[PDB]
């Protein structure tokens, strides 16, 4: 099973994650971090990990999430989104965990 | 994010704002509860007509409030303008409108009364709207009528009457005189009357007419109807019978059923007559409500050929300057502010065509020489009861009247003050009018 | 026949006159203009609502006013009762009685205020109308949900929310515990939302917290919009995406498009929640316009499945007293008269089905003791503001929602004084949900007027 | 619970019941079968008819039997009165009513014999019906025929007239001063004569016979066929060519297609006379079955313009003042009740239209006084072969009847006894008419018993 | 030309006319006088002759307005018309007066 | 049979036809003249006498043009009428002349 | 899986049932049980454990039946009813027992 | 001058006959300032990217495309056969 954007590159590495990360907070867009057991096309609203992180300010606090997500779901596929509320859409989503 | 309740003020409420050309601008009267600034009862009604609650939601960073928010720019007395940004508003839905901006804010506990006094539509948002299906140039060229003020009379008495011997005075109004007539608001269809029966008899009535005169005949025949299928079986039956009118009472059947029956009637071929029943409801009071002259841009945007307006000399009441700036806003291209007749904005009207104003109740001859002179040739004029209360009934009380206007609009136009001369004119013009005379003598104590 | 002026009093004044069971009955609260007798000003009213005009025509005598003319027929205070007859009035059709009872009498001169403060609907006219198509007991069926308010809330911004986003926040919503969600009322179809978009969006968001949760769910999908066969073509559509539910502003879009739809919803097998936007305009003052308790009559002939009806003690106005009466006329079967509540008349409901009462509007946990004291079981309560604005949004906010009405529930049936120990309760049960107690603090200071 | 059988009586027979205004209310002839109390065969029918069987049922306590089920509330004589709460029928159906009130009752092995007299409708029920779209004064004024009775015929042969042939007897008839004439009951769409063909060439005979008469003409086109869609189709073939009129046997059409084909009349603007063709089979013998009254109710509540009453004199039974009751139940707005002429209730008609009676069946010239005595001027006379079998034809004939009523009717307006005076007034107008005298010489001998 | 009610007796003297508007008014029904030069099937609508005589308390009045328009119109057909405003419809409604022509085909 | 404005007042004179003209062009509206033989509510498009005068200066130029009217057609109703092309209409229509 | 009415609450004990078993027999309606190892939105019609309690005069003679219920369905949801056949509608309805599956997911 | 919601009533007036008069030897245009007030009456993409990319489920990078070719002369189960190859392969 694919799960769309980076999933024919390699497995991200948790820098190559932050960097994403990064990419979004200099944007100016909201990270956000979802969760799901049951990935596919039949699915279109993963599980919320808290609400997408408004006041985020760093890269090193959404990666804080994400361990605590990986922690708390070792079961489940995790992505990071990235979020622009002027297109009012998601400009990245991406898998940072796979179980 | 930040929950919990803010003042509506800090988000709702830019002094500093300048409305751009495509904001739809409302001038709100605030009667704030006591206690509450007149700045934070105006962004209680910005807000809650738009995007915002009681409370701050997590999901208003979602979106970009400042793209869409209302915002209070300007507040001048107990008068709020409000501008809303275009995208809020369905594409030519007068329903929409009403369910933003007179949808809650009117029974907020901090405010204590509210008027919707007048709206600027931008041109933008009325090219969403086809307007009137016929318009006055057009419908002047399909009746064949120019140069005076057109006769109209709703039969009376209101109800009662049978289709049969409804017709009948439809009859002797039309061949007396009278360009029209009109169901009354209240007649659609009953146990006494129902409405097959009656399209039949008056357009045997109008065509019976319409040859004996030679002039061309109209009746204002009420579709309006419980449901919207109802009112179009009912158009389309008097244009099978090749009627040239409709008439809807577009505020008691609502502007989605108004909507769809504009729409039938422009497809049809039909002229239609709107009457306002319900307006007074919540228009009449200076503290509460909405202004006429916002239903009337309404009413013009959805597309009706006619709609009352008042009289103001009559037994309904009416401000002469209201009216003055209310006849301009449905017949002119552009009516820029007046705040001497309540108009709060320039109005430009986008092309759409213009609506025929109604002088309707408690009007008899004597009145015809302030009538020509508040409305001019543009309007109808309709005598109910000042028809069939003719001393000889109802065809010798609609030469009375038809009398009356030729000759007082002959006046103005040979130059006379028809004000100053009015008696006079129409003292003339009864020495060879019986009819005329006898108007006259009965209602020449009849004041309201 | 004798041309001329009459006084309206000399043949629409009859105190003498003994109401019929079959005569619509109407209470006018009336304020002439100055130097107008009363006798004159509602015998103006019933004239000029029923066949009468300015002066005497000759048609009067081809017809029977005996039979036809409405009658003032007692005047006690500033109330003058008028009754009319049932041939008056078209079968079926609330936009004939707005067109006689309302159409030109509140603008007369000689009537300077006029307020239309109740009606009596009399049974040989009332079952020319269907009511509801579905009716409290049967959406409970529907639902499987029993012994307790039900629970909802709109989505908030009103408007800017796109589609996807839209149904993200009905998905958090549902399966926190909201039984159902709704369209604001001025959500209709827009740029930045286009209802194809949301009506798709959102019912895959309440197909999946329904399996979620195990629980049945709705979202009143607005239909409202600026014709009616837009409207019909959105119910149809919601229709055929399994939605229980849709909504319609009855007011707005207005009673002939209103029936259109009533008809095409039980058609199509759903329930119709009625918003009543623009009432505030016609019912806010108690001088002039019509009280909502006409309207809410009007609402139920037609037959909405649910009405808003206030909350008393929210963001909107709305008397305690006045209400209760709101709620007999849509729910009971035969409600008395009480002027103590502005019922002038008692109704005959002869079967119609009853309405569900909503309640929305500035309301959080805190006010659940009084809402369930005033309504008991059979309203919703609605929490938007109140859901979305929860410090940990809209699934901890809908969580927080639905203990505190379970709550109150169970300690009413045990036998405890809710009104009492409302916050008591409250704080008993905060104590087993972290939810509610940070609904409880964020929102411990917020509060409205309010009056009996 | 408590299993087992239980008399009807204990649940059903209920002698302190107070009806109410929103009851049904049937008056139910009953012969018991020998051994049988009355009043457990009384609360057999109203169990049986309304929620009850032959043994106690759990279900029972799963709803409110106090609600819904009928009782004998009284047993007078051989009557028993039995009263039905309004939430058993559905709204605007006579077939409901049928199948609840003679739906299995009448084959019961504990009542041998089972006639129903008379049901009182009741005003909440009343008005889910529309009643007749036209009505006796809608339809004079459609005609333009004012102050006489109204004339008719049926075509003979009842079936074999090709359709040409068919037109011309019509015209003959039209031309010659009837008002309409009409499809025998039995004449549909046969190889003889195919509908298409017959409607077309009568209405090339209507508009002959009006423009060469110079008065309003109808004929009565037959829709009855088998199937629903069909009736509708040929309704909506007499609308196109610019009938006034159709006709429907509405019994044995049956009252599901009847009530299709009156609300297609409506939309279509025609008038519906209906034939009771197979009425006799239910309402002949007093022992057993449904009177006529009942079914002329259930007529004029669905909506029929016109319907057959019997003549009392002619050749068809009926007795003089049960039709007179007949009459005044189809006419009236309100009808006392009169056990002497079978009214064992009250029925009031809320505004619903009056039906045209319509008296048929072996008359000629020297029964028309009877006939203006008994209905007065709001009935069709109708003469089948007593315009056909005139010696010199239907135009005579037709000639004659015309005369015969508006000599009559002259008569009687100059105050003379047209009683006492029938025959000597039909005497002096046959003097003024060859074809009235012809037609009095042949039938002079012709007369049938009659029962008041 | 037939014209309705009594168009099948012989045309009616003015002492059978006055014993018809005497019926009308004994039934306290209100008498009306009509003509036309275009009777038949598509005019429902003739010409009146003055308003219906709601004041009319004798025959005689009624018969004094007949022969009026009877020699103001002596081209036209003229009828009498009863109207009962309780049912609010036509109760009685006959030709009085035809014209020369009409006699002589 | 009535020819719609001023026909239910007495016919008019030549003094009053002129102060009607004079009307027409006090307020800059074009007058015009038409006339048939065929009046009648079937009839729309009356025969122009020449093209709506947009160069007239005087009211007795239009009354020379309706004299001129009035002796070629004496058989023919004849109108005045004046034009507005702002509103795009004809602001005013009466018989002038009946055969 | 919640179950409506109070599965938003803690679960109830035995005293917190019967008191809402007490509030069905006050106000004289009809307490049942029915249970199902197929909870959720598409079942309507969980099987009943014997006919809803017409003759239960009180509320320890329902517990009694839902013990029994509970011991011999322990893999199930069991759920007391409460039905008004006045207005023939359930108007408290609420889970009691639930296996020992859902509580340790 | 414009009908509403007609590109068709734009095109007959802006490019209908100006670009074969003989005066004019050639004639390009470059640009067109659509007034919202125009813009108002035309309801524009029935989905747009946003919903699109909802509707989809993608975010973050541009999408895969690709025409099957030979342009014609494919039938149609060959048709499918490349189409089922390139997506499966991650089109
Ligand atoms: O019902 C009526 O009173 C009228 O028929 C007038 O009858 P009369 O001509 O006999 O007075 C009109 O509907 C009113 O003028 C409407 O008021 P407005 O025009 O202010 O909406
Ligand atoms: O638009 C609003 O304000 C609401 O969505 C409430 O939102 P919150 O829940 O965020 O307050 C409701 O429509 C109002 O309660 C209607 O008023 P009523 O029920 O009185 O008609
Ligand atoms: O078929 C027949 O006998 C008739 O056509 C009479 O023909 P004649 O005029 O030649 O007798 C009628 O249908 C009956 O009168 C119906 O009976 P009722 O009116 O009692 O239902
Ligand atoms: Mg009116
Ligand atoms: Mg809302
Ligand atoms: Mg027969």
């Amino acid at each position: 099973m694919h799960t769309e954007t980076f999933s024919y590159l390699p497995p991200l590495t948790d820098e190559e994650i932050k960097k994403q990360v990064e990419y979004i907070l200099k944007n100016g867009w909201i990270p956000g971090i979802e969760y799901t057991d049951e990935p596919g096309p039949h699915n279109s609203y993963w599980s919320f990990w808290k609400l997408p992180f408004f006041n985020a300010e760093t890269a090193e606090e959404v990666m804080e999430e994400l361990e605590a997500c990986r922690e708390a779901n070792p079961d489940c596929y995790i992505k990071i989104t990235g979020y622009d509320n002027i297109r009012q859409g998601q400009v990245l989503s991406f898998v940072a965990y796979r179980p | 994010y930040e929950a919990g309740v803010r003042p509506y003020r800090e988000t709702y409420y830019d002094p500093d704002y300048e409305p751009k050309d495509t904001d739809l601008l409302c001038a709100f009267r605030i009667t704030p509860k006591p206690g509450v600034p007149m700045e934070e009862a105006a962004a209680a009604v910005a807000a809650e007509s738009s995007t915002g609650t009681w409370t701050e939601v997590w999901s208003n960073l979602l979106t970009d409030l400042e793209r869409y928010k209302a915002r209070c720019y300007r507040i001048e007395g107990d008068v709020a303008y409000i501008a809303y940004p275009l995208d809020l508003f369905e594409e030519g839905s007068i329903v929409n409108i009403m369910s933003s901006i007179v949808g809650n804010v009117f029974g907020f506990k901090a405010v204590q009364a509210l008027r919707l006094e007048d709206m600027r539509i931008p041109v933008a948002y009325l090219k969403t709207f086809p307007g009137p299906p016929t318009g006055i140039q057009v419908e002047r060229d399909r009746l064949n009528k120019y140069g005076r003020p057109l006769l109209g009379g709703t039969i009376k008495p209101k109800l009662g009457l049978s289709a049969k011997n409804y017709a009948r005075v439809v009859y002797e109004c039309l061949r007396g005189g009278l360009d029209t007539t009109k169901d009354d608001e209240n007649l659609n269809s009953q146990p006494f009357n129902r409405w097959r029966d009656r399209f039949l008899y008056v357009m045997e009535a109008v065509r019976k007419a319409e040859a004996e005169t030679g002039e061309r005949k109209g009746h204002w025949l009420n579709v309006t109807a419980g449901s919207t299928e109802e009112m179009l079986k009912r158009a389309e039956f008097a244009a099978e019978l090749g009627s040239r009118y409709i008439m809807v009472d577009f505020l008691t059947a609502g502007f989605a059923a108004f909507a769809s029956v504009r729409r039938r009637a422009e497809e049809l071929g039909l002229m239609l007559h709107c009457h306002r029943a319900m307006h007074a409801v919540f228009d009449r009071q200076p503290n509460h409500g909405i202004h006429f002259r916002v239903l009337a841009k309404w009413l013009r945007m959805v597309g009706g050929d006619h709609v009352h307006t008042g009289t103001v000399v009559g037994k309904l009441e009416g401000d002469r300057a209201e009216t003055l700036g209310i006849a301009d806003l449905l017949r002119e291209d552009y009516v820029p502010a007046d705040p001497g007749r309540g108009l709060f904005f320039d109005q430009d009207w986008a092309g759409l065509k213009p609506v025929f104003p109604v002088a309707s109740g408690g009007i008899h001859v004597w009145h015809v020489p302030d009538l020509v002179s508040i409305f001019g040739d543009d309007a109808f004029f309709l005598f109910g009861g000042g028809t069939h209360g003719h001393p000889r009934g109802s065809r010798a009380g609609a030469t009375a009247n038809r009398v009356a206007v030729e000759a007082v609009v002959q006046a103005r136009n040979e130059g006379r003050d028809i004000l100053a001369e009015g008696r006079e004119i129409l003292e003339e013009a009864a020495r060879s009018c019986p009819e005329l005379r006898e108007a006259m003598e009965l209602w020449g104590d009849v004041k309201f």
